[PDB]
């Protein structure tokens, strides 16, 4: 997986 | 212990999903990011109840054995306690799985169970796992088990420097491709154009930057000529036409066209002219009226042929509606448009030329980007397509239309799934193979890529799904048949910047090469053929063992879903005197039989093909 992060 | 499918081109979609507070679409579950989710409704009040369902197609018949589900790692609402797993192959029934509670914690859960067939697998969420509220979300969801096995094989893939967004095949087992000025993007009127020749026999490629024709010839119309040359029009530089010589791998300047135009058909026909209709994604928007190429006269118009009764609906207007045509040259020197638009049309190319309705494709809406494909004398195939080029739902439809005495249109069974943006392959036993495209037709997209292609068989008229292939094949990919039989399938994208594209492709070996355990069936041989022939001719063949039939396949040249130069023309052999002699009868009508390369297959009893030698049809 990966991640765009939280906002 | 299984490891995780391939998620190219599943669809995810849900009893419910919240987008108005965020974005708790479905499709979350399927991109990989852990910061993405799908949620249940809770928005605007009052929230949708538990149970939530969350419904995956993986567009394939899989053997699935587990179900691993990522919970989100920013807070504890949603995450599924009680679950059920449910599996349909067909999507109407549904088989319970597995049933069970995960722990109220952010671990990954993982359920495994007997390897069963499936298409859809269904997630129904039945508590939260806190009891905290009335919702169910989920950050990822991944299916174990194993892809099926067969009919047919793919070769590992195959490096390109270039996304090759069009395709020609060259005598000598090789392939020429093609870009734009850049190898990975389009736009504007430079001038150049970036190649790549792939060799099959030894999987070199050879790159060349052709800038000598002054024709950056993405978007083009395409076709081959009598002598063997590819005719290359329009496109990025709208109004140029270049000649692909495969002897010496070069290029020459052609003469304008009368209109510039892109994204149009080019077609060549029964007197080695090129016809083209069409085109307004370059050049200016609309007008774009029949032109005919000839070696002695370049391009010139054809007052008669106005492109206006191939139109299409499409929501884009002009410049998308006269895209595209599905052109095919007819027994007695005119051409046939078969589609996209719903109405055919009759085109005759002597003198100012003329244009006559056809009648329309029995009851089809508009297919753009859908195939067509000439699969025996005078019969067509077609399949696929969306009524706009844009932001629209594929069809699954596909229909036949008989030309031979007359225009006869008949329905044929759907296809598995809709596509848009696939390639059609006529293969030399008769059957027409679909690879590729998407459900929902937009540019540049990967998102429903239709991994598994298809193969339809006029003598059942079913199609039968392949094995799936590795990488998906959307807007910008192409596909055409090899003289050994098998099937290059590559591109997509071409969007630059963009994550979607495909600097390779891959090579399919059909079923009818493969004994049932895989490995290569033996083939027939052709030991002696004629390396030129005139139509109407009788021709001698001298082959490694007895047959009666062959199949002469035209060469291919292929973009954005366009391949007018492909057709199949089965011929029964009269055994003579020799070792496995056999005499065959070219038709004399060269609107059936275009001039132009062709491969000459040997069909043993079995269906197998020999590997084909290469005839210059004059
Ligand atoms: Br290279
Ligand atoms: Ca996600
Ligand atoms: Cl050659």
């Amino acid at each position: 997986s990966h991640s765009s992060g939280a906002a | 212990a299984s490891g995780p499918l391939p998620r190219d081109g599943w669809l995810a979609s849900a009893s419910d999903q919240e987008t108005a507070n965020e974005n708790g679409r479905a499709a979350n579950v399927l991109d990989g990011d852990a910061a993405t989710l799908w949620h249940s409704r809770y928005s605007p009040a009052p929230a949708a109840p538990l149970p939530h369902t969350l419904t995956i197609d993986m567009g394939v018949v899989n053997q699935v054995a587990g179900l691993r589900y990522l919970p989100r790692f920013d807070n504890m609402n949603g995450r599924v306690g009680g679950y059920s797993i449910h599996a349909s192959s067909n999507g109407t029934s549904w088989n319970l799985l597995a049933r069970g509670t995960w722990a109220d914690n952010a671990d990954e859960k993982t359920v495994t169970f007997a390897a069963a067939s499936a298409r859809y697998i269904r997630l129904t969420a039945s508590t939260e796992a806190g009891n905290r509220g009335p919702w169910s979300s989920a950050a990822e969801i991944n299916l174990l088990g194993t892809p099926p096995k067969g009919p047919g094989t793919w070769s590992p893939t195959v490096n390109f420097p270039l996304v090759p967004a069009a395709a020609a095949l060259l005598p000598g087992n090789r392939l020429l491709t093609w870009s734009a000025y850049s190898p990975i993007t389009f736009g504007g009127e430079t001038g150049i154009t970036q190649s790549a020749i792939l060799d099959l026999n030894t999987g070199a490629v050879s790159q060349a930057e052709v800038a000598n024709t002054g024709h950056d010839m993405f978007c083009p119309g395409t076709s081959l000529l009598p002598d063997g040359r590819i005719l290359v029009s329009g496109g990025s530089n709208s109004e140029k036409t270049s000649l692909f010589s495969p002897a010496t791998n070069t290029w020459a300047p052609g003469p304008d066209m009368n209109v510039g135009r892109g994204y149009q058909s080019n077609v060549t026909t029964s007197t080695g002219e090129v016809f083209t209709l069409g085109g307004s994604w370059s050049g200016g928007l609309g007008s774009k009226h029949g032109e005919i190429w000839s070696s002695t006269g370049g391009w010139r118009p054809l007052p008669d042929v106005p492109v206006d009764s191939i139109l299409t609906d499409d929501p884009g207007g002009e410049f998308r509606s006269d895209n595209h045509a599905w052109l095919f040259s007819a027994a007695g020197g005119r051409v046939f448009h078969a589609g996209p638009s719903r109405e055919m049309n009759w085109i005759s190319t002597a003198g100012t030329g003329s244009v006559t309705s056809a009648g329309t494709r029995a009851d089809s809406a508009d297919a753009m980007n859908g195939n067509a494909v000439m699969y025996d004398v005078g019969k067509i195939l077609t399949m696929g397509g969306a009524p706009g080029y844009d932001n629209s739902d594929a069809t699954a439809r596909a229909y036949t239309i008989d030309i031979n005495n007359g225009v006869d249109v008949a329905r044929t069974s759907d296809m598995a799934v809709s596509r848009s943006f696939a390639n059609g392959v006529a293969l030399p036993d008769g059957q027409v193979l679909v690879v590729g495209g998407q459900a929902h037709a937009v540019p540049f997209t990967d998102t429903g890529a239709r991994m598994a292609p298809e193969l339809w068989n006029p003598a059942t008229e079913e199609w039968t799904a392949m094995a799936p292939m590795a990488v998906p094949r959307t807007y910008h990919s192409v596909a055409l048949l090899l003289a050994d039989g098998r099937v290059f399938v590559g591109g997509g994208g071409l969007c630059g910047t963009c994550t979607t594209n495909h600097l390779d492709g891959e090579i399919f070996t059909p079923p009818y090469l493969l004994n049932a355990d895989g490995s290569a069936r033996t083939r027939p041989t052709i030991v002696d053929a004629p390396a030129t022939a005139t139509a109407g001719s009788k021709i001698s063949v001298t082959t490694g063992s007895k047959i009666s039939k062959f199949s002469l396949m035209r060469m291919s040249s292929v973009t954005h879903t366009v391949n007018t130069d492909q057709r199949r023309i089965p011929l029964t052999a009269t055994g003579t005197y020799g070792n496995n002699t056999a005499t065959l009868t070219l038709p004399a009508d060269r609107g059936v039989l275009v001039p132009g390369a062709y491969m000459l297959f040997a069909m043993d009893g079995n269906g197998v093909p020999s590997v084909a030698t290469t005839i210059q049809i004059s």
